[PDB]
RNA sequence: GUCUACGGCCAUACCACCCUGAACGCGCCCGAUCUCGUCUGAUCUCGGAAGCUAAGCAGGGUCGGGCCUGGUUAGUACUUGGAUGGGAGACCGCCUGGGAAUACCGGGUGCUGUAGGCUU
RNA sequence: ACAGAAACCUCCCGUGGAGCAGAAGGGCAAAAGCUCGCUUGAUCUUGAUUUUCAGUACGAAUACAGACCGUGAAAGCGGGG
RNA sequence: UUUAUCCGGUAAAGCGAAUGAUUAGAGGUCUUGGGGCCGAAACGAUCUCAACCUAUUCUCAAACUUUAAAUGGGUAAGAAG
RNA sequence: GUUUCCGUAGUGUAGUGGUUAUCACGUUCGCCUAACACGCGAAAGGUCCCCGGUUCGAAACCGGGCGGAAACACCA
């Protein structure tokens, strides 16, 4: 045996986390540092962009804090993408570009600001940082929130934020982990961010996995194979995306009313239901062995 | 010679016979000890409320017998 | 003689109070203060930076500024008999909105309401508070029981 | 039938211990280098012992872990000198298991004059799909009560695999 | 060797523990806190006889030590070394303190007098509440007589004054003494030696499985 | 009915074990070309979509431990004021008011906020 | 494997029972703890306030504002500990 | 003084809640031991005493605390709204 | 009672700053001697008083205790 670590009196002491880190969602602190506003505003909130790229799809939404809960006022999935041509890769860096290219054109057709601050129109992966308008409203500005990601350089949390940048938000951004940093020179090659951008790093290991041997390919992507997508096409996809993204960006979301509401979850118990399944049992036990 | 130490003896008598008094606070405290960057603003917000009086007297003359017709038309 | 260090004998009143060691909640520093509103100082351990001092632990006092993450805020501290109305900064961990305040302002918009309205009346309605008065003699009614005989129970020795 | 229950290895982990801090270490640190092909970490004292010969933050190990395909590779080529068996108390409660040898050249490795014999600790950590919920970083959690590896799993695992003789007594 | 009980009899000053702030405390003079058949069963003993403290007042450690062989002595006796168990339930847990005796040699030519007042621990000694019970002996339901005279020798090594009185209930135990079997058979109480533990309809069903079983 | 993203209050939410999860997602999972990081693609970063609810997670279950609330303990312990009350003293009683804590019995076991799904 | 109550490796449990230069006391867990990389906010400058208090100093501290910076994708944090 | 509303760690209480003391038995080769007695020896048998711990039980804390009063300290009860 | 000082091999004593432990004698074994001395060669021996803490590590640095010692207890 040992001593019972776990005791009557562990559980008495023991006071649990906070519920969202049980789940081990949420850094409060660098969430206590991210989202309250200074009170020098006292009301003026504090808008985040927050980027989840989960397992399969790439979640990015604008959030200002409130005490009720964070309130969403815009959010742009990245399972929306085959309504502007894209079919597949919608994990890979080059989709979150336009899931945040998305973000930002959804959010600023609203305050109707979509005809000024487009940003970085063809594409360079640069240095771009968009200035507000005299006589007209201020840019609009938000802080990347990347959650949990170990955000060394190419990590795509903030590039989905090249992605908003592009679109029109003021974000202070830095480029020191755009994918393109050296980190032995201290410089850019921005033609790098070029390929990133655009699938290249998708194309050319479609292309040395093509040569070398097959089966290989169709088992490191099918779907690629499938719906008819190849190299020397990836770069007219997107490019495509980050057009038509940027001429309807308005979210029509679908109508929904069926359902007849069966409840296959499982109900809770009542109380004389467990006040009876002991004397149900004590009953099977006595009665059972008063035999043998 | 030793003597007492302390005492808080009959000191509560002291005190409470000109009968403590809660400070007489007045409208109007003053503003020294507010953050610079709210009064060096504040004082350009006051200083140049005059520039921009002409829409103040003709605007409140506009309410003034807006107000003198909503009196006038409860007669 | 004792010493005069800001921080003795506070061994019990600054400590966070049980199972609560920890992360401040969030709501703490998200609700807002402006100049004029109440406010009740309640200093808390896990944040040291912009402390109140332990004579203020307790007491309320309005506000009078406001920086980035505290609060300048004026109570009364007696003194030796006269009371100096002194003002402190205290960061906002420390501080929380006084509901005292907020009895009146709800008896106030009902004033005002109950004014407003039954002013097209003329009848003159209750406005002020008034003390518990005296109950107002009324009827018992036993039913069909004479009521139950109490008597002083005999002492015996528990231990 | 088991869908996703295969009791397959997570990693094999190497040490030798040489509380020599100096040569006869920095030798043996080409013997897990050749084995496996992988630079090895340099281990240190966690404090000092006189009887011992040992400092505090004075390298006395050697370590490696190993995984995927070239840890069956010497997990197999490890035992076969201990000849396919093992005792009842290497099997640990948790599923793990573990045997040392005695002499490193029986692992096919060319023996120097100078490249002495240190023998190494080969530890065996078995896993499952979806072990790796522990380690991460995003949404942690702990491993099921099931999905655990018993003692007794891990047993007939070895008697299945590599087919041992697991002998009782001690 | 000490003064009279006299000067440490009334409890003045705060309770003064065995703790890292007092030190070299001399060893509390009582050792053995209940002797007879201490390996005696519920079962088998139900007279709970106790002697009651009716002052708030201190007891030496030595007093509680002639008490408990006092009482020792008219037990083994008309009981007999087996039939009976003694409990004393005041740990002398309270240092008390003596000023260094004002050691002077010859008439003197200095003490200092009270520079330093603060003294030494001299011994121990228990705080007794009003209503607190100091002893309990338990035996047969026959030897009523016997608990009740050797309880009332031990009043005479205690200063102040204190009550015989005879428990409602059995033995040691908490249960008033009417209910003991009803309890034991149907088993809402089992056997643990001296004691007895109270099982509730609280826990798992399997921890019941294993009575009435 | 329920999930996912970001949350508020932070156990009625935890812990231990037991059972069941349609579809969307969440996940496990499959690789190391590029980005990035390691003694180790184990974690982190990245490219994926062959499998499975085995587990996390969700949902339940336990005369379950814990917590949350009531009852009792108890008008008991204690106490604001009061007496030329009692007592050698320790202390105690009464008058005027306020009024706890265990053991011991019950009941409950996460509520919701915004934005999106699925059950069309 | 040599290896024993103690070296090294691996898994499991681990609300803090460790650690945080020092006395204690508070406070602290994807921290304030430990390990790395980059550094000089331990810098220049007015005032306001707190603490002892006469509501004088000194010391120490708390919020700001103005410069120059460090750091980090950034929100921020930092004018000794 | 009411009516709202915050503040509090003292009396009491508790220690089958932490920390610190501490009695007893039942339970445990937990561990292990040091003596034994029956054993060449044997977790073999029976003891024993030590230390730990599984349910218990006796008694405590000014420099301990889950709880937690009474008296008491703030504000607020409008025209400066 | 207050203020100092020490404790190290069988014995008296060195010693360091925190990595090591001496000297002399005693003792054991040889050698010379007819035999002892003396002399020559080798040898073995201490928790560095008992403690807890600090520290990588204490015999040595702190705190308490135990034992042996020294110095004050004046004006009436
Ligand atoms: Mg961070
Ligand atoms: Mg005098
Ligand atoms: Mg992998
Ligand atoms: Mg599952
Ligand atoms: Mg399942
Ligand atoms: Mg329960
Ligand atoms: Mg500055
Ligand atoms: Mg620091
Ligand atoms: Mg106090």
């Amino acid at each position: 045996f040992v001593k019972v670590v776990k005791n009557k009196a562990y559980f008495k002491r023991y006071q649990v986390k906070f519920r969202r880190r049980r789940e081990g969602k949420t850094d409060y602190y660098a969430r206590k540092r991210l989202v309250i506003q200074d009170k020098n505003k006292y009301n003026t909130p504090k808008y985040r962009m927050i980027v989840r790229v989960t397992n399969r799809d790439i979640i990015c939404q604008i959030a200002y804090a409130r005490i009720e809960g964070d309130m969403i006022v815009c959010a742009a999935y990245a399972h929306e993408l085959p309504k502007y041509g894209v079919k597949v890769g919608l994990t890979n860096y080059a989709a979150a570009y336009c899931t945040g290219l998305l973000l930002a054109r959804r959010l600023l057709n609203r305050f109707g600001m979509d005809k000024i601050y487009e940003g970085q129109v063809e594409v360079t992966g640069d240095e771009y940082n968009v200035e507000s308008i005299d006589g007209q409203p201020g840019a609009f500005t938000c802080y990347l929130d990347a959650g949990l990601a170990r955000t060394t350089t190419g990590n795509k949390v903030f590039g989905a934020l090249k992605g908003a940048v592009d679109g029109g938000l003021s974000i202070p951004h830095s480029t020191k982990r755009f994918p393109g940093y050296d980190s032995e020179s201290k410089e850019f090659n921005a033609e790098v961010h070029r390929k990133h951008i655009l699938g290249q790093n998708v194309a050319d290991y479609m292309r040395y996995l093509i040569e070398e041997d097959e089966d290989a390919y169709k088992k490191q992507f099918s779907q690629y194979i499938k719906n008819n997508v190849t190299p020397d096409m990836m770069e007219e996809m997107y490019k495509k995306a980050h057009a038509a993204i940027r001429e309807n960006p308005v979210y029509e979301k679908k109508p929904k009313k069926e359902v007849k509401k069966k409840r296959w979850n499982r109900p809770k118990m009542s109380l004389a239901q467990k006040k009876d399944r002991v004397a149900q049992k004590k009953a099977s036990f006595l009665r059972a062995q008063e035999r043998a | 010679a030793k003597s007492k130490n302390h005492t808080t003896h009959n000191q509560s008598r002291k005190w409470h016979r000109n009968g403590i008094k809660k400070p007489r606070s007045q409208r109007y405290e003053s503003l020294k000890g507010v953050d610079p960057k709210f009064l060096r603003n504040m004082r350009f917000a006051k200083k140049h409320n005059k520039k921009g009086l002409k829409k103040m007297q003709a605007n409140n003359a506009k309410a003034m017998s807006a107000r003198a017709e909503a009196i006038k038309a409860l007669v | 003689t004792n010493t005069k260090g800001k921080r003795r004998g506070t061994r019990y009143m600054f400590s966070r109070p049980f199972r609560k060691h920890g992360v401040v909640p969030l709501a703490t520093y998200m609700r807002i203060y402006k100049k004029g509103d109440i406010v009740d100082i309640k200093g808390m351990g896990t944040v040291q930076k912009g402390m109140p001092h332990k004579c203020y632990h307790g007491k309320t006092g309005r506000v009078y500024n406001v920086t980035q993450h505290a609060v300048g805020i004026v109570v009364n501290k007696q003194v030796k008999g006269k009371i100096l109305a002194k003002r402190i900064n205290v960061r906002i961990e420390h501080i929380k909105h006084s509901k005292s305040r907020d009895s009146f302002l709800k008896r106030v918009k009902e004033n005002d309401q109950k004014k407003k309205e039954a002013k097209e009346k003329g009848t003159w309605v209750q406005l002020k508070r008034q003390p518990a008065p005296p109950r107002e003699a009324h009827f018992v009614r036993t039913n069909g029981k004479e009521p139950e005989l109490l008597e002083p129970i005999p002492y015996e020795f528990m231990a | 039938e088991n869908p996703m229950r295969e009791l397959r290895i997570r990693k094999l982990c190497l040490n030798i211990c040489v509380g020599e801090s100096g040569d006869r270490l920095t030798r043996a640190a080409k013997v897990l280098e050749q084995l496996t092909g992988q630079t090895p970490v340099f281990s240190k004292a966690r404090y000092t012992v006189r009887s011992f010969g040992i400092r505090r933050n004075e390298k006395i190990a050697v370590h490696c872990t190993v995984r995927g395909a070239k840890a069956e590779e010497i997990l197999e080529k490890g035992l076969k000198v201990r000849e396919y068996e093992l005792r009842k108390n290497n099997f640990s409660d948790t599923g793990n298991f573990g045997f040392g040898i005695q002499e490193h050249i029986d692992l096919g490795i060319k023996y120097d004059p100078s490249i002495g014999i240190y023998g190494l600790d080969f530890y065996v950590v078995l896993g499952r799909p979806g072990f790796s919920i522990a380690d991460k970083k995003r949404r942690t959690g702990c491993i099921g009560a099931k999905h655990r590896i018993s003692k007794e799993e891990a047993m007939r695992w070895f008697q299945q695999k590599h087919d041992g003789i697991i002998l009782p007594g001690n | 060797g000490r003064r009279p009980a006299r000067c440490y009899r009334y409890c003045k000053n705060k309770p003064y523990p065995k703790s890292r702030f007092c030190r070299g405390v001399p060893d509390a003079k009582i050792r053995i806190f209940d002797l007879g058949r201490k390996k005696a069963k519920v079962d088998e003993f139900p007279l709970g006889g106790h002697m009651v403290s009716d002052e708030y007042e201190q007891l030496s450690s030595e007093a509680l030590e002639a008490a408990r062989i006092c009482a020792n002595k008219y037990m083994v006796k008309s009981c007999g070394r087996d039939g009976f168990h003694m409990r004393v339930r005041l740990h002398p847990f309270h240092v008390i303190r003596i000023n260094k005796m004002l050691s002077c040699a010859g008439a003197d030519r200095l003490q200092t007098g009270m520079r330093g007042a603060f003294g030494k621990p001299q011994g121990t000694v228990a705080r007794v509440h009003i209503g607190q019970v100091i002893m309990s002996i338990r035996t047969k339901l026959q030897n009523e007589e016997h608990v009740i005279e050797a309880l009332r020798r031990a009043k005479f090594k205690f200063p102040g004054r204190q009550k015989i009185h005879i428990s409602k209930k059995w033995g040691f135990t908490k249960f008033n003494a009417d209910e003991f079997e009803n309890m034991v058979a149907k088993k809402c109480l089992i056997p643990d030696g001296c004691g007895v533990k109270y099982v509730p309809n609280h826990g798992p069903l399997d921890k019941w499985r294993v009575l009435h079983s």
